[PDB]
């Protein structure tokens, strides 16, 4: 057999599965945020807006719920730039990989 | 003779199969335990009582009704494994934190050895598929 | 937020696409009116939902809960008068749109007395 | 004739796609009591206990629950192997009922 | 003749078990209109003050003493949230009992034609 | 080829994701409803993205209408991912495996 | 004929079998109903004691449940009677439509 291919699919693999994480990273903080879309436009803070924390909330006006949610939205935002070190790393060494296949 | 790679055959057949399992529960794990860090420290105000803000109980799947959550000074954490234990403030924080720290480590172990275990796995799939 | 087909820049054509939509629809509404109060305001003047393209009350009922004074559709020429005699200098933008450019009024009061 | 022919495909069709996913799903049971053992008697137990399931729960002594977390991983660990060579054996004479139908 | 009545009997018999399959899992959420509807019972039952186990989140239960039984929700729009009394949801809940109830017995006559043309398929082979 | 795949993929793919949020748009026609069997005797609020919003029951009809609105669109997306995906697939049955014969 | 065999013999199999876990059940609710009073009341004392239908559990009073497992118990031990009868009886119309299917088919 070859020594390269079982190795050289494992870059690949690596690949997608690394860089999809970025897009439920975003859709998150995307609809994280639609908590935030809402509360603004109907129901400003002449009443109070709870921010959901697990089972239940903590109510408080449109600021304090357009912050908590940014802090939910702020600490995945992170591991955005976090991860897409490691998703664009993977697929050079790929083509690394792509090199030495073609001799073997 | 074909004995030899029948062996790895099926056991990597079996291992492969039950690490990503794992794999795949350590993957899980590592948000989940930890959201529910913060959801208890949003809910923990520290040296006092935890969780005296709104709360919507949660009845069954469909349903949710509202009511007020503080309770006595504790915090019910789920397990999993047909088993839960009562926690209270730090020691819903104490479990909590703790499970933060061992279900990031044992992924990438697992995920290493699997990494090598299905190149172990998929060369000797296609030696057997040869002879037969 | 500027105006195409609605008053907002809410136009859905897509859910797939509306939690996409979702995302950047949040900030004009908050910010600009937030601005207002960023730069810090007492009052707000501002020309007619006719003489600007839209005004959203959405957004200016949370720009008005923040207890800035909003004169929504506000005459130009008052405005004017605003502008050079008690020193209101023009705020077209936000480029332009500071606290300073702001007049100061000793006293602003919506009044129905008289 | 031909009945057990179809039958016999059919048949082994029919339950080693039903046996074919009971085989690691305690195996996930495993990992998750396997976890449990980890993730919980790690921190301390003196805690009140609990037994739950959908509908009701079970409140219990920290010892009693102790006799029904790990049996059932044992169980889980035992006849999740011995299904599993059930399957193979299926795949053969399935694939062998097959081959008569999609000569 | 008798490959060709095989295959075609193996095949609609994926049609006797798909309908089968989109009853059964049908019975389930029809249950857990059941389930909300069950527990709205014991709920509104029981009393004011007491201490709960509702669940928190994954890994956590929330406690806390009951209050406003009656304030309920019937799971509509997006995930959009609803209050209604608690009679109103137990009927929501029981009509949403009495919608997925329907279906079984309109899935169980299509899931029948998928065997006997099966039969009649294989009834040709065999005979 | 592929591209009969890849289209047939891209034909099966989309075909849940028009016809999974009927049941949304279900929900936010009964809601309305709900908003309907209600003078306002008990508050409603909404959840998509985390927190709990309060609405006004016209703001509600406004709410599950932009939830209907983020629901009917998505549902109305499908019909032509169907076709051009079974057929160019067919055209690519008529391009690529007529690549093949030549 | 095999045209009107499939739809007589399917009725009444779903017909019986339904009487059965709807009898078994009941007995084994009953027999496993036993089991949480001796559970919890192995406990030398508690102060929490939760009763739920579901994923909701509230505390309420220890004697509340074994009067809820009274009547529970009381009817879970009615019903099983014809759910023992309409298992027993409806068994008997699903085979006989069944058994001229095969026989007649082997012959």
């Amino acid at each position: 057999d070859q020594q390269k291919i079982n190795k050289f699919a494992r870059n690949t693999s690596r690949i997608t599965e690394l860089k999809e994480e970025i897009e439920v990273k975003k859709k998150q903080l995307q609809n994280l945020e639609d908590a935030c879309d809402d509360i603004m436009l109907a129901d400003d803070d002449c009443l109070m807006i709870p921010y959901q924390i697990g089972d239940v909330f903590i109510s408080h006006s449109q600021e304090e719920t357009q912050e908590m949610l940014e802090e939910a939205k702020k600490n995945l935002q992170e591991e955005i730039d976090a991860l897409e070190s490691r998703v664009e790393s993977i697929q050079r060494v790929l083509a690394d990989l792509k090199v030495q296949l073609y001799a073997k | 003779v074909l004995k030899k790679l029948d062996e790895q055959y099926q056991k990597y057949k079996f291992m492969e199969l039950n690490l990503a399992q794992k794999k795949r529960r350590l993957k899980g794990q590592i948000p989940e335990i930890k959201q529910t860090l913060e959801i208890l420290k949003y809910m923990q105000k520290k040296k006092e009582s935890t969780n005296s803000m709104e709360t919507r109980f949660l009845l069954a799947d469909n349903l949710y009704c509202k009511a007020s959550v503080p309770p006595t000074d504790k915090m019910c954490l789920w397990l999993g494994a047909n088993v839960m234990l009562e926690y209270d403030i730090d020691e819903a924080q104490a479990l909590l934190e703790k499970n933060l720290s061992t279900a990031t480590k044992n992924l990438d172990s697992l995920e290493e050895d699997l990494d090598f275990l299905r190149d172990q796995f998929t060369t000797t799939e296609v030696n057997m598929a040869r002879v037969y | 937020a500027p105006k195409t087909d609605m008053d907002n820049q809410i136009v859905v054509s897509d859910y797939a696409q509306m939690d996409r939509v979702l995302r950047e629809e949040r900030a004009y509404i908050l910010n600009l009116v937030k601005q207002i109060k960023k730069t810090g305001c007492n009052v707000l003047l501002i020309q007619k939902s006719i003489l600007r393209d839209a005004l959203s009350d959405l957004a200016l009922h949370f720009l008005n809960k923040m207890k800035i004074m909003v004169i929504k559709d506000i005459e130009r020429e008052d405005i004017e008068f605003i502008c050079k005699t008690i020193g209101t200098k023009p705020v077209a933008h936000i480029d332009q749109f500071t606290a300073d450019m702001l007049g100061s009024a000793e006293l602003a009061e919506e009044v129905n007395l008289n | 004739s031909a009945e057990q022919v179809i039958a016999g495909f059919n048949r082994l069709r029919q339950e080693q796609r039903g046996l074919a996913s009971k085989a690691a799903e305690l195996e996930m049971e495993l990992n998750e009591h396997s976890l449990v053992i980890d993730t919980l008697k790690e921190v301390d137990e003196t805690r009140k206990c609990y037994r739950m399931v959908g509908g009701v729960l079970v409140e219990r002594t920290v010892k009693e629950v102790l006799p029904a977390l790990e049996n059932n991983k044992e169980q889980i660990q035992k006849i999740i192997e011995t299904l599993t060579q059930q399957l193979q054996a299926k795949g053969k004479e399935l694939n062998e009922f097959r081959e008569k139908h999609n000569i | 003749n008798l490959p060709q009545l095989e295959m075609l009997k193996n095949q609609l018999d994926q049609e006797v078990e798909f309908l089968s399959t989109s009853i059964a899992q049908l019975k389930v959420v029809q249950t857990k209109y059941v389930e909300a509807k069950d527990c709205l019972n014991v709920l509104n039952k029981s009393n004011e003050g007491k201490e709960l186990l509702v669940p928190l989140t994954s890994s956590m239960y929330v406690p806390g003493k009951l209050h406003d039984v009656e304030h309920v929700l019937i799971d509509v729009g997006t995930g959009y949230y609803v209050e209604k009394t608690a009679e109103d949801a137990k009927d929501f809940f029981k009509r949403k009992i009495d919608f997925l109830t329907k279906q079984m017995e309109k899935i169980q006559p299509a899931l029948q034609e998928k065997h006997a043309m099966k039969q009649a398929v294989m009834e040709m082979m065999s005979q | 080829v592929e591209k009969y795949q890849q289209l047939q993929k891209d034909l099966s793919k989309s075909m849940s994701g028009r016809q999974k949020l009927e049941a949304q748009l279900t929900e936010n026609n009964i809601v309305k409803e709900e908003l309907a069997l209600l003078d306002g005797s008990n508050v409603v609020f909404k959840l998509l993205g985390p927190v709990l919003v309060k609405q006004e029951l016209g703001e509600a009809r406004a709410t599950v209408g932009k939830r209907l609105d983020y629901i009917t669109a998505e549902i109305k997306r499908y019909e032509s991912q169907l076709r051009d995906l079974e057929r160019q697939s067919e055209q690519q049955r008529e391009t690529l495996a007529q690549l093949q014969q030549e | 004929a095999f045209t009107e065999l499939q739809a007589k013999v399917i009725d009444t199999q779903q017909k019986v079998k339904l009487a059965d876990i709807q009898i078994e059940q009941l007995n084994r609710t009953k027999k496993h109903a036993h089991l949480t009073d001796t559970e919890i009341m192995t406990l030398v004392d508690e102060t929490n004691m939760y009763e739920g239908v579901g994923r909701m559990f509230i505390l309420q009073s220890k004697e509340a449940i074994h009067s809820q497992l009274l009547e529970k118990q009381k009817i879970a031990e009615e019903k099983i009677k014809e759910l023992e009868q309409k298992k027993s009886y409806l068994e008997r119309s699903v085979k006989e439509a069944e058994d001229n299917i095969r026989e007649m088919l082997m012959a």
